[PDB]
Order: C-alpha cells, then structure tokens, then sequence
C-alpha cells in the first residue's frame, strides 16, 4: 500500500500562528525534550560490575576447545579426519598413526587459535562426539608463539573443567 | 586480425607515442624527488625511467603497444600528484632484497633445482 | 512430489517466451541467441557490436522500459577461446521483470562504454579494468579501484595463484614498509572433492 | 637573433651529455647511419635545447632532425 | 642444514647468540638475522620494555629472550650451551657509577669467554677499534686494546674485528656534532689538523659480520675495516653545519649522562690511522661506502626541505 | 636507597590507572567494541576514557582486517604516539588474520607490522574477553623503571 509522511500544510490563522510564534521566540519547544527527556536521570544505572559480577550466556555458547574422554579414559577422538575436512578456515591439523595395541589414535593435533573463525562446524561433524567448544573465555596471553595448540595442551584444557561441559550437552543434545 | 585497434594504427603513431610520454616522465622525475622528501641521486631517477622503456623491446604488434601505454599513461596521474606515500614509489628500487646468484656454481651450493 | 519440492508456476514462463520472441525480431543486426531460464528469466546472447545500441532500445520504448540497471559483472572462462564475458542486468520498473544481456569479448578487442546510456556503469566499469583486464574505451575516467597501487596482475582471472606474488613486511633497517616475495607458514592444503559417476543424466554432455 | 646565437648554443650541448658523441660537434651529425645510439636516446637530446634558449618542438619535428644542421636551421627560421 | 630460500620463515641452519644487542649496534645486526633465518638468542640486562621495538624482527619463534647479569658465571653458561657462532658487541662509553669500567672490557669479555670456549661454541667473535693502541692513550680507548692482548689468549680462533669511527642513523658518533648548538663550535682542540678518521657507514660493518658469520675459513685471523676515501679534513665539522643549515632512562630525567669532560673530548681526536696489512675488508666484502652522499639522510634539521648542496 | 622502589608505587600506579585508548574501527570487530562503551559493560568510568586524537593517546587498539593499502597508514600512526605506548590487538584477524589469511591482499598478521603486546582470540571477542584482555594490561604493569638507572 502506501503512507505519506511530511505532507502537511500550516493552518494559516491567527489562532495558530501565535502558537508558532510563541515557539520560535519563547523557546517553548526545545526545552520540551532536553529540558526534560534528558532528566530523567533518576533511573537506576545499568552496569554489570565486572571483575566480580558477570552476565548471561546460553548452553549453546562457543569458545575455548577441549577433548573429552569417556569414563576410564580413551581419548575419545578416533582420528577419522573429519573435523579437519569441514573446517572453513583450515585451522585443524591431524596426523594419525596406529597405536601399539592396534586401535588407532592421533599424534599431532593442532588447532590454531588465531585462524579458527568459531564456526560450530567442528562441533557438529564428529560422529564419535569428541571435540567440543568449551564455554570458557579464558584467553589472552602475551605471545603469538603461544596460541597455537598441541594435542597435550588441549586435553588438560578439556579436563580442567568437564563439570562445565558434561552438563551442557545434556541440556542441548535433545534439540539437534 | 580483425578487431578495432585502440589508439594507434601501425607502429608509427604508436612509436611516436612511446617517445612522447617518455618526456613527461623525463621532464618530471625530480620535482617529486624533493616533494616526497625522499633522498636519492636525481640521476638514478633518470636511469630507471630509461631502464624500463628499454625493457619491453620485442613487441611485434599494435594494440599491445597501445595496451602497455594505457598503463603507462596512468602512472603519471598518481606520481605527478601525491596519491602514493613514499613507499609505493621507492618499491621500484629494491633496497633490501638479497641478491640472486643467476650464475651456475653459486646456485649449486644453495637451493634445490631451480 | 509436492511437499519438499519447489512448486512451479507456468504463467510467468509463457509471457517471457513471447516478449523475448520478438527482440530477436526487431534487432536482427545484433542479437544472435535468446532463451528462457527454467526459473523464468531470460538471457539474450548479443554480438559485441551492439552494446550501446541494444540497451538504448531497451533504454526507452512503451513496450519495454528497463530503466533500472542493477548489476554489471563478468565471468572469465578459459577454453572459450574468447576469454571473458560480460553480463548486464536490468530491471524494468513497470513490467516487473529481469532480462540479462550477455556479450563476449577478449582482452585485446576493446568494448565500448555504456556510460552515456546509464550513469551507473561509471564505477562498475572502473573496477573491471582492475580485475580482469578488459579495456573500456571512451570512458570519462579510467583508474584503479578495489586494488592496491602495486598489483600488476589483475587478480580475479584464473591465472593468479591465490596468494599474490609479494607478501609485505616492515623492517626497521631504514623506515619504510617494504615488499619481499611470498613465504608462507602453511602450504594451503589442496583437497580433492570431485566424485565420479555423473549423477546428472539430463545435462549429459554430447555422446562423442 | 644572430647566427652566432644559435651555433654557439647548440654545439656545446651535444658535447655536454656523458654519452656517445666524442666531439662530432661538426654540424652535420646524422645519428645512427652516422654515429649511432638508441632511438629513445635521440629523443632525449631534443629536450635540453628547449629549456635552454626557450622553444617547444611539439610535433613530428623531433623525428626528422637527424643532425645539428637541421636543428640549428629549424631554430634559425623559427626565432628569426 | 640450509633449506629453501633466504626470505623469511626459512632455516639456514645457523643458530647464533648476540650479547648486548639493545643499543645502536646490536639492534642493527639482529635485524639482519631476522631475515635470512636463524635462531638468534638475544639476552639483555635490565630492560623489560626497551627490547620490544625489536620483536617484529624475526618471523615467529626465531628470536628468543633471556635475562642475565654477566658477573654471574652461570648466566652466560645457561644460554650458550646450544649455539653455533657467538659474537660479542658488549661494552660501552663512560665509566658507570656502579661498574668500575676497568675490567668490563677485561673480565666481561672473558666472563663470556668462559664456558663458551669450554662448551663447544665455534667461530666466537669480539670487537676491537681501529684506534686502540696499547701505548699510552686513551683512558677509555685503553683497556680495549687489552682485550686484543689479554683475551686473545683464550679461544685461539676469533677473527676479532677492527673497524673505524662509524656513522649510523641513531648513532652517537657524528651526532655529538650538530647537537653542539652552544657557545660555538669549538673543534678538538681548537685545531683543524688531524680530522678525520675513516667514517664507514654502519651497514657495511653489520654486513661484514654476517659475511663472516659463515665465511668460511676466517677463524683466529683478525681483520680491520677500511673506511671510504680517504682520510678527511676539518671540513667534516664544517660539513655538519654545511647541510644542517645551522634505553632505560627514567620517568622525568637522568642525573648524569654527559658530554664527559674527560676521555670523550680527547677520544674523538686521537686519530692514528693504522696498519694496512690487515686483509681486512674487501676480502670479507664486498662493501665500501662513501660519506658525501649518505650524510643527508641521517641529518635533517629545522629547514627539513632545502638542500642544494 | 629504598626511596626509589617506593616511588614506583606511584609512577607505575599512575600510568596503569589512566589510559586514553585510540581505537581502529575497520571491520566487524568494531561493533563489539562500541558495546564496551555502551552502558551494559561500561568501558569509561572504570578508568579508561574512550577515543581521543592520535597525539594524546597511550594504548592503540587494532580491530579488523589489515589489507595492503592500510599498512602504510598504521605504522605511521603508531609512531606519533608518546612514549608509554603499547599495542593491544584484538579479534581473530589481528592475530594471523582470521580467515583471509591465505588471500592475496591481506597482510598476514599485524604482528609483522608492529611490536604487539597482548592478544585476544575470536570473531568478535565477546565484548567480555576484551575487558579481561585489559585487566591483563593493567596487570601487565608490574614493571619497574628502577633497576636501570639504579642497578647498572
Ligand atoms: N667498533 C666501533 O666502531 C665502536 C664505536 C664505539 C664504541 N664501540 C664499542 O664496541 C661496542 C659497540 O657498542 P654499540 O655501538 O652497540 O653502543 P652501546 O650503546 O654501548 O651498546 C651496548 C649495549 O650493551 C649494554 N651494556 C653496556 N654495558 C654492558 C655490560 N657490562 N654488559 C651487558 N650489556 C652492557 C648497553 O646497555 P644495557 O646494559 O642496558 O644493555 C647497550 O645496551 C661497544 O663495546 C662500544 O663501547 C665500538
Ligand atoms: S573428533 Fe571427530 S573429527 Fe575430530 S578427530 Fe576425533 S573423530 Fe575425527
Ligand atoms: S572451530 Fe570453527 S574454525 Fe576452528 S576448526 Fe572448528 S570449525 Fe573450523
Ligand atoms: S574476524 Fe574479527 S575482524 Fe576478521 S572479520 Fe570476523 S570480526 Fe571482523
């Protein structure tokens, strides 16, 4: 359909034009709002007082990585070379080679933490359900020699909290 | 080959052209060399210009010799003005880059199979 | 078939057969092919001669308005023996339709600017000179947009290896920020996805 | 406005460049069936006789000179 | 073992170490090892933040920092244990209110000529100066020619180096002049006689090392560094006013870091050009650089535009 | 003797408690910088007043992606800043370039161009791991200007 805005004409009669000459010359407008709508300061401030208080999130949040393990640990990753092949940024790097018993596992697993674009494509391709984006924004170290991760940085970083992780998926896994 | 040429017709008006804008370069190297506050021997600036124009020498054809120009005709826009900041210019004269051997036996001790 | 498959509509496909039937009728000096995309859009294959001419007919008329120029672009195909391609794309405000105009070319053969017909091909023609290398003559201005001042390669065509030929890095040995050949920290792995068996019978290339 | 004006100015210039001509200051020098250089180089010589003495050579002139004769002469009939 | 090409993010098989390497010279060497590939372990004394302006020098995981004192015989033994070549630029100007300066050219260059010799470094290197002569001069210039004697005993293979008065970008040599806005230029000592020395440009010296850094076949065999042509005049002090057209300091200021009414005034006029028979440069070359052309750059003052020199 | 090391409980508490950050808007990451100065998580009035001119600053901040043509601009601006300067990159594109890391016209990494100090990792860092990236930089002044004058 339509509408027309800013289409109006002044009335042009001496009952009006005072009302527009009691405005220009006496400032009866322009004190209407910012004489007032500004104050209106008397509302409670809204601030999350940071070092202590913190704000909301959701169980589907994304962040620092992990590699779980079952009960008594198997290093849940089977090195099926997938979370590697859907990765848009191509951070992941994986090198398998048959472990002594003959069950296969990894050797090098490196997520670069600069390239990773935080998809949620590597949480959703792993069929054996290993690699999982943690909900901890712990980060920010002082040397780029660092953020590159090896395998045996990840596991700890994913065994430091599994009380966080293992209780999110069981909220979220019923939807997908 | 039947397609309309760009500016030139055969090789003469063409090779009148390359002679021409040479001078716009040759007459203006140095006004920049004081303008960017870059320091070099002003004769270098007249060696490179003449080092480049002698480079592509084997060109057999119109519409090539007109193509190169349309590039060359441009640059005098940027350089005679300031759209570059010192570091789009000096990149012509490569200061930092370690030399290439280009000889034989100097290769054979450094680098595989070029 | 209905539930998950996009329901078609015929009416739109009858008219854009007609209205495009006869623009091969009244400008046969130029138009060399026309067809109807199964989604109800048109593609007019036009010789490179008419570009300013044909649009100008499409520019005004009472049976075809096509005042709004939306999208100029290009595609570059090797093994087409005339490399590049243009595709103009025009919306006719009264009649609610899209009709695209395809015109081939090469690098060396110039094409003539559309700028007096529409003033919105002013930029879209400056760009293409940077990327693919097509050279538009008689253009009020021709310059360098989207690219730095150093790229002598005209990237988006199919010969530019993705990472360009010179990485950049700053060194304090003097002042400047200078340019040293490209040295990566990872190969850019090349995966290989193209699976056999030819799942599409309808598009089956000629038997040969 | 003297033929000692335009023969004095010309003949020293051609010596002054650091390149080929070694005192061929004889006024005939015919350039590359004569002494020889690259065509682009001959196109360098033209300019410094203009910033000096004042002049242009806008045109196909510089292609025909080929000798400090003609240049002197084409200057001769030009100024006076 | 060297791989690939020398651009950056390459190997080229040499480790290194560079002691000092904060002030004028050392910063300007490592910058030539943050290019051709290396492992440059640069330690440093007291300075946490003054070393940052360096870090975009090696690519990534190349240069690596430690902390050390240097009168502790361990601090030099913890790093070098893995190394190939190790050069040494250490030492400075004026006697410190803490370091008594006597053996800091004697004990320090030996303190790092401790287990380095033992632990299996090789191609160890040290610095000398063109003008240091064990005859009596000069209170600072002396104790430097002791290292040529005293220290050379250890590590029979050195290729210890002997360059001239150098002029860099941020250097303090030719910059003591033109800072001399003052009651007037007074040459040393109000005489135009023996100026000047061999003013080689800082690139060539810092391109000498890395040319000897795997030379090969220069070890034990010391070299000295030619200047340009030729000796020079008094005009050098006029040349300053010809074109010029007339780390870890403090928060507010430094109490004393002076012009030193001491060796400083007499160290600059000591001249003594010395033995030619040292190989010493083109052999290690190929480099020599002039003055007249390279002295505009480092000199820019309140006109900042006009030159016409 | 001991007065110096007690003096640096003043000057090393002054420079950390008032910062005048420049910012660079370039790319997506700029908006999750704004919301640091919007009232929810309130950047200013926690000691750090927001943008000023290039000359008056201390901590510049790099957001966004750094192409070729922007490098000649940055390195110049980083200079003019006064002494007590730092560089805190943020976002997954100042760390090695997000993606685009393989492109032709993106500088790879923005450590290459300047001596960067603190990092933060992800398309937009969540407007949180920003401030916890600064409460790193207000804790990254434990340094002392003592023990340069006063040891060597
Ligand atoms: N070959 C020549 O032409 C020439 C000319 C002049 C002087 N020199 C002498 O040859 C070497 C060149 O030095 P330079 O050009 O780089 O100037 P420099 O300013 O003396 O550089 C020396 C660096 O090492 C530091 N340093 C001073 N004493 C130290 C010590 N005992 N232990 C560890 N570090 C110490 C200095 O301060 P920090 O301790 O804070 O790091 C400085 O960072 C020096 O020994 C110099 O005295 C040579
Ligand atoms: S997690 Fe899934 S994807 Fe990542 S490695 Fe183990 S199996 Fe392959
Ligand atoms: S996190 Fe996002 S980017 Fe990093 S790997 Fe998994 S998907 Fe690829
Ligand atoms: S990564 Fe940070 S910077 Fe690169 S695009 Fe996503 S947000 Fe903008």
């Amino acid at each position: 359909t339509y509408k027309y805005v800013n289409l109006r004409e002044p009335s042009m009669d001496m009952k009006s034009v005072t009302d527009r000459a009691a405005q220009t010359l006496l400032w009866t407008e322009l004190i209407r709002g910012l004489g007032m709508t500004l104050s209106y300061l008397f509302r409670e401030p809204a601030t999350i007082n940071y070092p202590f208080e913190k704000g909301p999130l959701s169980p589907r949040f994304r962040g620092e990585h992990a590699l779980r393990r079952y009960p008594s640990g198997e290093e849940r990753c089977i090195a099926c070379k997938l979370c590697e092949a859907v990765c848009p940024a191509q951070a992941i790097t994986i090198e398998a080679e048959p472990r002594a018993d003959g069950s296969r596992r990894t050797t090098r697993y490196d997520i670069d933490m600069t390239k990773c674009i935080y998809c949620g494509f590597c949480q959703e391709a792993c069929p054996v359900d290993a690699i999982v984006e943690g909900p901890n924004f712990e980060f920010s170290t002082e040397t780029h020699e660092e953020l590159l991760y090896n395998k045996e940085k990840l596991l700890n970083n994913g065994d430091k909290w599994e009380a966080e992780i293992a209780a999110n998926i069981q909220a979220d896994y019923l939807y997908r | 080959t039947s397609v309309k040429p760009i500016f030139s017709r055969d090789m003469n008006e063409a090779k009148r052209r390359v002679r021409e804008l040479y001078r716009a370069w040759y007459r203006e190297v140095p006004n920049t060399v004081h303008l960017f506050q870059l320091d070099i021997s002003v004769k270098q600036g007249r060696d490179k210009v003449r080092e480049m124009f002698k480079k592509n020498a084997h060109i057999t054809d119109p519409r090539v010799v007109d193509l190169l120009v349309i590039k060359g005709k441009m640059e005098l826009e940027e350089t005679i003005k300031v759209w570059k900041q010192r570091t789009h210019v000096m990149r012509f004269f490569h200061e930092t880059e370690a030399p290439r051997p280009k000889d034989f036996l100097s290769k054979f001790y450094v680098g595989h199979d070029p | 078939t209905r539930p998950t498959v996009r329901p078609r509509n015929d009416v739109a496909h009858k008219q854009l057969s007609a209205f495009g039937e006869y623009v091969a009728e009244i400008l046969p000096k130029y138009v060399q092919q026309v067809q109807v995309s199964c989604f109800n859009e048109l593609e007019i294959c036009i010789h490179p001669d008419g570009v300013i001419p044909v649009l100008t007919f499409l520019r005004d008329h009472s049976n075809a308005q096509f005042k709004s120029l939306a999208d100029l672009t290009a595609v570059d195909i090797p093994t087409r023996q005339n490399r590049f391609e243009i595709v103009y794309n025009l919306l006719s405000l009264r009649f609610n339709s899209r009709i695209r105009v395809k015109t081939y070319t090469d690098e060396l053969t110039p094409i003539e600017s559309s700028v007096p017909v529409y003033k919105a091909a002013n930029w879209y023609e400056r760009e293409i000179w940077d990327m693919f290398g097509v050279f538009f003559a008689n253009h009020p201005d021709l310059r360098r947009i989207l690219t730095d001042y150093g790229f002598e390669g005209h990237p988006f065509r199919k010969d530019f290896p993705l990472s360009g030929y010179v990485e950049l890095r700053y060194d304090d040995e003097v002042k400047r920020v200078v340019a040293e050949p490209v040295e990566l920290a990872q190969e850019f792995r090349k995966f290989d996805l193209n699976s056999p068996w030819e799942a599409f019978p309808a598009y089956r290339q000629p038997p040969e | 406005l003297t033929l000692e004006g335009i023969k004095d100015r010309v003949l020293y210039v051609l010596k002054l460049y650091d390149k080929i001509d070694p005192e061929k200051l004889s006024v005939n020098s015919h350039f590359m069936k004569d002494l020889g250089l690259d065509s682009l180089d001959q196109v360098e010589i033209i300019m410094a006789m203009e910033d000096e003495f004042g002049f242009e050579i806008p045109d196909i002139d510089a292609e025909k000179l080929m000798c400090p004769q003609e240049i002197v002469d084409y200057i001769a009939d030009k100024k006076d | 073992i060297p791989h690939g090409k020398g651009g950056r993010s390459s190997v080229s098989g040499i480790v290194a170490t560079v002691f000092g390497a904060t002030g004028f010279l050392g910063r300007y060497v490592v910058n030539h090892l943050g290019r051709m590939g290396s492992q440059v372990i640069v330690p440093h004394r007291c300075e946490p933040y003054d070393t940052m302006h360096l870090r975009p020098m090696g690519d990534l995981g190349q240069i690596i920092f430690m902390d050390w004192n240097g009168r502790d015989k361990d601090s030099i033994r913890r790093a070098v244990e893995h190394s190939s070549v190790v050069i040494n630029l250490v030492g400075r100007e004026w006697e410190t209110q803490n370091f008594d300066f006597e053996d800091v050219f004697v004990k320090i260059p030996q303190a790092i000529a401790q287990v380095s010799k033992e632990a299996g470094v090789e191609k160890f290197i040290h610095i000398s100066h063109l003008n240091a002569d064990i005859k009596s001069s000069s209170k600072y210039l002396r104790s430097k020619a002791v290292g040529e004697k005293e220290v050379r005993e250890t590590f029979p293979e050195a290729t210890i180096i002997k360059p001239a008065e150098i002029f860099g970008r941020e250097d303090r040599f030719l910059n003591y002049f033109a800072n001399i806005r003052w009651f007037g230029g007074v040459p040393l000592i109000s005489l135009g006689k023996k100026t000047v020395k061999q003013p080689v440009y800082i690139v060539d010296v810092t391109k000498g090392i890395i040319n000897a850094i795997k030379d090969p076949d220069a070890r034990g065999k010391t070299f000295a560094f030619v200047g340009p042509s030729r000796y020079l005049l008094f005009d050098l002090v006029q040349y300053v006013f010809a074109v010029a057209h007339r780390i870890g300091r403090l928060f507010e200021i430094s109490p004393f870091e002076p012009w030193t009414t001491r060796d400083k005034v007499e160290r600059i006029h000591t001249t003594d050009k010395i033995l030619p028979h040292l190989p010493g440069l083109e052999d290690l070359g190929v480099e020599a650089t002039p003055l007249e052309l390279k002295a505009i750059e480092v000199l820019r003052r309140h006109r900042t535009y006009r030159w016409l020199s | 003797e001991y007065v110096v090391a007690k003096l640096d409980d003043l000057i090393n508490w002054a420079r950390r408690s008032s910062l005048w950050p420049m910012t660079f808007g370039l790319a997506c990451c700029a908006v999750e910088m704004m919301h640091m100065a919007a009232p929810r998580y309130d950047m200013d009035r926690f000691g750090v007043v927001f943008r000023a001119s290039p000359r008056q600053s201390d901590v510049m901040i790099v957001a966004g992606t750094l192409t070729n043509k922007m490098a000649p601009a940055l390195r110049k601006v980083y200079d003019q800043m006064p002494e007590p300067r730092y560089v805190v990159s943020m976002g997954s594109c100042a760390n090695g370039g997000g993606y685009y890391h393989y492109s032709y016209s993106v500088v790879r990494g923005c450590d290459r161009i300047v001596p960067v100090d603190i990092y933060v990792p992800g398309c937009p860092p969540t407007a949180e791991a920003l401030l916890y990236g600064i409460l790193q930089l207000q804790k990254k002044i434990k340094r002392e200007k003592r023990l340069r004058i006063w040891y060597r």
